[PDB]
């Protein structure tokens, strides 16, 4: 299983899946797609990788980028399965080196390509957690999982020319170029490339939709519970947190090029172990508005129509922000108070906004018990952070004749502390996207999978791969989903597909709440 | 031929119409005056729902009036000549109880740099109270020190007010006083309550000297200890049983619970709680079980 | 059919109804219950009537109080059938004299009494429009319809001692005393007297609930689409409009007793023909807070619990305020603007209030067409003027253990311009309350009555008379209403009976809108 | 080895970063500069959705740019050495159209004494316009003359502003001017529009010289008149047919509609409307029918 590329020759490894219907796949774990950003190339864009004359043996998972899961994790914005199973996640990142710019391919006549941008919170994670072999063997698609520079080493910016930032996004663009001029060797199609991600990875997806550097690299995009307009999507105070971190590692020099200069000397171990606390519901190191890879504010870019007509498949889960609620009336008042003060910049009129928000999210048929208060808090965070930005993005893109397909994931997976009667939290759609029910519960996703889980997983995998092929999620390959036509999404009808055990297509999801946050809350202040 | 006018010349508080405004506990007396060619009947009726709770003398006198006796009254002349006479008074019984200050830090992880602390003050007063927040001897507001907010939450009937400390600065760790005032309507003076916020202020945590479910044979001696593992303002501890109290059980100190002899009547839960107004109270349960 | 009373002897007249199931009744049309308030007694409380030695022949309808239906009617707050059929209403008021303090009795062992306080807008109407003979012959109850002083001659006040006002309410109290010590001669029960009215008459009902002068006069009360806390319930600027009217009739003297003195000389014809325009959604002459018959503000009286535990039966129609809407987005903005400026005293923050009200009453699943805009305006006025004050009154009274029964009338009657698919407007519940379907469509209520209308009329008449008897609307005498238990109303459950073709008992009517107007809008300003 | 920097030294308006701000219709020119060891390819691409509308010369020049040509552009160096170069510009094409003033009295009955009048001003401008209301030569607000309000309605994208006259005083019947300004960003000067509110200002009413449904035989001569019965500012009248226009029909004066000869093609509705910006336009319909 050796294939030559424009750089070198790579030896893969064929493995059989834990499923009697799914055959074998060929895996290429750890092919380099960019020169290691080690010395001068730290805090620098990624250039083309080197060339090796022999055969590099990419039969083992490459190292993850420098992380720190010891203490102070962003449990609010992290996937729930990640926060619950920190051990089964930490086993995936025992090998960390700054030389982490590699990727992994999963291959079953030009097959489509599907690269997965893993998310979380821009400071952790790895593509090694996602075994795309099942999705590949089911979908007749090649599945790619890369590793982009994280946190400090990936998004440190000064707002100046010393550190423009967005280095991880540039690594993703470099992997897109690599696949554009190297997947043909693997029999793949550079003209049917689709990127998909969850959480912060989906934020990166929308960002690359708005970027110029991804002009000819991919055609379709899938945002799963992630957007470029949410509070934690983009960093708008890069120099602030960069100067805090610099002050932590004895690197506070009033010249940005000199502070960046000493920062390139300090070892990655002593940089990733520093914990720069950001503002509530924000990030300290992430994508920034460099004026280059992100030309301007993503919301301004989407309102002015300054983007290309990629095919977008957006969607949200029912109960994202499960970690946000884990209620007293006083506690309700307090968390709404911090909500308004943090997400709206301590605005004059915070009393009006706070009281009308507490009113809007209070079922008055019973205003006594705290169970309902918990439900309305869950709906509060779920609406403001995920549902409203998703509907706004799908609307703005669909207005300029971009084909958009919207989904709402309602059925989740049953685990300990996650009963099947509760809501589908953040990140619970990934097990069905990566065919986890069809190969057994891994230690990271310890779910009591039932036949319904397997069949639903096959349905959503069918939708996603069909979208990667033809741009319509239900056209190549069509037992609850009977003749359900996942209709398009436009600002008129706003139709979405309700994915779950009982599926249907509905016309306006949370229209009153979405119109509340979008069209009324701004005028308040 | 029946007319009535009542004088309110009793030991009632002065103010600089139809309302009789007295301080709570003071002596109320209202003097109804009748006028008739035949001697008319007098009635002092309190407006209580009905499709003999009335004083039939010309003077309605109550030595000690509480909040419960602060409704609307009216006197009436029953004379056969014409329409009976009716005149009403609203008896406004005013007071000002003592304020209650409680800190609320609303915390898991320390991933964000916020360090936000709330200070909720609560009162019970017939005149809606006015709240003045102070830091030591500094009546503070947002226009004075913008590191704080002050607001009155709705759906609490305006009996509470919250002082928010958005991000704890070194100057925030000080002594805060909630000073509540009725504006001396009945001469009632303002009251105050104080809390010291410091680096170690924390809610209480409880340690139990037994397991959760404690199994005991009849006639045995049971002693459970309630121990403290957290709470900077010294928390107070209390025990409880629930539906049926126990005569044998005693609580010499807030931590020590003692049952001399045990019968199957004594089985059930025994909840020890520690409450110092800093967070949610600490609750540890002893499920005392008797074999049968 | 001659009966002696404490004052004189009266000759009635027995008439047979236009129904083969309902037998005959004895009518006493025009018995005097108070001395004519003609000279010095104009703008004065009503004293006992005179005594006649012979037999007064009360076999003809007494005259209506001085009115003016020529020009400038309050079509917004008037019953829809009244505004549509002004001719069939004007025939009832062709005889007008200031000596109008009479009443009418309809009699089928002490029978219960049910006096009807007719409403409208305090400046027109008469009890002669309501033939209680059908309700009497069906319900086994005596039905009374009086005539109280209207408009200027009935509610002119100066806020001083010269004219305390509320003279019409005092006429109603005088009729209550008359019936309390004279209905026993007619075999009626002075201890089971129930008052009921619609519109402004129901406002008067709640007022008499809060009054001291009605202490021993009646036990039960029924408010139909009328409340004492709405904007037009009570006049709060009596001296203003009294001085405007005085300036109109050359009676502007800076002493209130002298202006009242010249006003007693001017003939009633030249007073009722004057049209003093009030503020929008207000009244120029109506009940006032005299400190006597109304001790204080009705809302303060109900919040402080300063009332007696009468049995209350409140309720609202689905689409009251039909006349309010008879939509462009701009027009929506304008009428909401005048709504806020008039019903909230031109308050600082009118922009916040206006925009959040426009948001709260805008179905966002379709915000394009104006049909829905018309529906949300109808719901706006219906909620603010009738639904929210009704729920607030029922709640405040029920909190102090007053038995309250709440109803929502959904099915209306089909007439020209009033298709059966439209909503039950204001006053459309009266035809069923007075058994109109069972005797044929009068010229005033030209409805295409069907069997459903007759049966529903029998159901609501059964409810009302049962309430007049036992205080429970469904206990004496129980074909859609199967085993439906009209449950009580308290602030916890808030249960109401949905009256209509498809009846059920529901727990919280318009809870979000009611909580909006009651608990949130006040803090805004 | 491929670098690009573009100069924006064209006939573009000055301002006291990455944005090229030009007045509408002016001449745009953007100069892309390349740098390469091999001669790289130049590209001036407008961001238009696609999964050859580009100028391949170093200079992107457009003589007359409208609003439609005011998107985002970017130049790109395609050189085989390394990553192709990309630099973007937002071309902000600004303008200020003419304001539109419309009165709205929102009236049935005259039962209330309100007499409320609204004055809605509307503009279309790339910079969100600033609105200044005047009464004659008096820039008015609520703090100056509290008999008026001024607000910008939501859900209209802020292109309109409303001046409310709550109760018409004798001084309200005057001349009101809406003056809109872009703050001279491209030297664009402020514009204005005026309306005279008087005692007789009223929306238009139309009289039709025929019945509603007009029956006509083929080949006949048809002439319908549209007459005015209301509207103080002289309304303007226009006719219309709808789906299919008629060649024979002519409209010499706004009131006179003329059809020389009639065929069954000419059947349908003919709506005459009178519009003077005071209320809802007046609409009278002639249902022209041809026998068959
Ligand atoms: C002591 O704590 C126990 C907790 O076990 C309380 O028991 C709860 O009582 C409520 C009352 O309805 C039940 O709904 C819960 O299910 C019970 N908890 C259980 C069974 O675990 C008990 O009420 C407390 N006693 C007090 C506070 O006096
Ligand atoms: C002229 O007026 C007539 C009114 O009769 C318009 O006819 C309406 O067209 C709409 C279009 O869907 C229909 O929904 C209505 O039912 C029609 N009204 C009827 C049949 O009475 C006609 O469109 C107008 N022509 C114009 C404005 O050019
Ligand atoms: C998970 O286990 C429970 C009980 O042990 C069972 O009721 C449920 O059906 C299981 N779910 C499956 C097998 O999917
Ligand atoms: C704050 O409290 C910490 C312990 O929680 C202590 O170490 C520190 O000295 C305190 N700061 C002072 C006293 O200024
Ligand atoms: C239990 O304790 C009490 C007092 O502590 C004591 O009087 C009693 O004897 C004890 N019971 C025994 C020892 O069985
Ligand atoms: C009213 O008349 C219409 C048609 O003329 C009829 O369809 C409807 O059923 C009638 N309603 C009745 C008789 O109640
Ligand atoms: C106002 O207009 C009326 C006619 O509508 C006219 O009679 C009156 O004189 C006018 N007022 C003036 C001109 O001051
Ligand atoms: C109709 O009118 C036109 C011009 O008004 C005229 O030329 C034509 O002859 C007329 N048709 C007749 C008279 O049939």
């Amino acid at each position: 299983p050796v294939v030559n590329t424009a750089y070198g020759r790579v030896r893969g490894v064929r493995r059989e899946l834990n499923n009697e219907i799914l055959g074998p796949v060929v895996q290429f774990l750890g092919v380099p797609y960019a020169t290691p950003p080690l010395g001068a190339r730290r805090f620098q864009p990624p250039e083309a990788p080197a060339s090796w004359p022999g055969v590099r043996q990419a039969t083992t998972l490459p190292p993850a980028c420098p992380q720190n899961l010891h203490g102070a994790l962003p449990a609010i914005m992290l996937p729930v399965w990640f926060t619950d199973n920190l051990e089964a996640a930490a086993t995936y990142v025992q090998n960390q080196s700054e030389d982490c710019l590699y990727l992994n391919l999963y291959v079953p006549g030009k097959k489509p390509v599907m690269l997965f941008l893993h998310g979380g919170s821009y400071m952790e994670g790895t593509g090694n957690m996602f075994d795309g072999s099942v999705l590949a063997a089911y979908g007749n698609v090649i599945v790619a999982t890369l590793n982009y520079r994280l946190g400090v080493l990936g998004f440190l910016s000064t707002g100046d020319q010393a550190a423009k930032g967005n280095y991880g996004l540039l690594d993703q663009i470099q992997a897109l170029r690599w696949l554009s001029e190297n997947i043909a060797h693997f029999g793949g199609d550079p003209e049917r490339i689709t990127i998909f991600g969850s959480g912060a990875g989906a934020s990166c997806v929308n960002l690359l939709i708005l970027s110029h550097h991804s002009e000819g690299l991919f055609q379709k995009a899938i945002a799963q519970s992630g957007t470029a307009i949410s509070s934690w999507s983009v960093n708008y105070q890069p120099l602030k947190y960069t100067r805090l971190l610099a002050a932590k590692v004895g690197c506070d020099r009033e010249d940005s090029a000199e502070a960046v200069e000493c920062l390139r000397r300090k070892p990655s171990r002593e940089l990733v172990d520093q914990d720069v606390q950001p503002a509530r519901y924000h990030i300290a190191f992430g994508p920034v508005v460099d004026g280059d890879v992100v030309p301007d504010d993503p919301e301004i870019l989407m309102q002015q129509g300054e983007f290309l007509n990629y095919d977008m498949l957006i969607g949200v889960n029912q109960g994202e922000g499960l970690k946000f609620v884990e209620v007293s009336a006083s506690a309700f008042d307090f968390t709404v108070s911090n909500f308004v003060d943090n997400l709206y910049g301590y605005p004059e009129g915070k009393d009006v906004l706070r009281e009308t928000i507490k009113f809007m999210y209070t079922d008055w048929a019973d205003r006594d018990n705290g169970e309902m208060r918990r439900k309305t808090l869950l709906a509060l965070f779920t609406d403001h952070q995920w549902v409203a930005p998703a509907v706004a993005t799908a609307k703005l893109h669909a207005d300029y004749q971009s084909p958009v397909y919207f989904y709402t994931f309602y059925h989740h997976c049953q685990a300990e502390g996650r009963p099947e009667w509760a809501d589908a939290a953040h990140g619970d759609e990934l097990p069905y996207v990566f065919g986890v029910p069809m190969v057994g519960a891994t230690d990271l996703f310890p779910c009591n999978f039932s036949k319904n889980d397997v069949m639903l997983s096959a349905v959503v995998m069918t939708y996603w791969t069909n979208f990667a092929k033809t741009g319509d999620p239900n056209q190549p390959v069509p037992n609850r989903f009977e003749e359900v036509v996942w209709s398009k999404f436009n600002s008129k009808e706003k139709q979405y597909l309700h994915i779950g055990l009982k599926p249907r297509v509905r016309d306006n999801y949370r229209a009153n709440k979405v119109a509340f946050w979008l069209e009324l809350v701004p005028h308040l202040h | 031929q029946a007319q009535i006018v009542h004088a309110g010349q009793a030991c009632v508080v002065k103010e600089d119409e139809r309302v009789y405004t007295i301080r709570e506990g003071d002596t109320l007396m209202l003097q109804c005056l009748v006028t008739g060619h035949p001697r008319p009947q007098v009635r002092w009726t309190k407006t209580a729902g009905s499709a003999e709770t009335s004083v039939f003398n010309e003077t309605l006198r109550i030595e000690r009036i509480a909040r419960t006796q602060g409704g609307r009254y009216y006197c009436k002349a029953e004379n056969g000549v014409g329409v009976p006479a009716i005149k009403s008074i609203r008896v406004d019984v005013q007071y000002l109880d003592e304020p209650m200050l409680t800190v609320h830090q609303t915390v898991r992880g320390n991933f964000y740099q916020e360090k936000t602390v709330f200070l909720r003050c609560t009162v019970n007063s017939n005149p809606p109270a006015r709240f003045i927040w102070k830091r030591g001897s500094d009546t503070l507001s947002h226009s004075q020190d913008n590191g704080v907010d002050i607001y009155e939450p709705l759906y609490t009937q305006g009996e509470t007010k919250v002082l928010k400390l958005k991000n704890l600065r070194p100057q925030d760790y000080a002594s805060y006083t909630c000073q509540v005032s009725v504006r001396n309507v009945c001469g009632i003076p303002d009251k105050a309550i104080t809390f010291r916020l410091t680096n170690t202020t924390a809610p209480p945590a409880l340690k139990l000297s037994v397991n959760e479910t404690l199994v005991v044979n009849p006639g045995e001696n049971v002693t459970v200890q309630c121990l403290l593992t957290g709470g900077d303002p010294l928390p107070q501890l209390q025990w409880s049983h629930g539906p049926g109290p126990l005569p044998l059980g005693a609580l010499a100190q807030g931590g020590t619970l003692s049952i001399p002899s045990v019968q199957a009547r004594d089985s059930g839960y025994y909840n020890c709680t520690a409450t110092n107004n800093v967070g949610n109270p600490a609750k540890k349960t002893v499920n005392l079980l008797v074999r049968s």
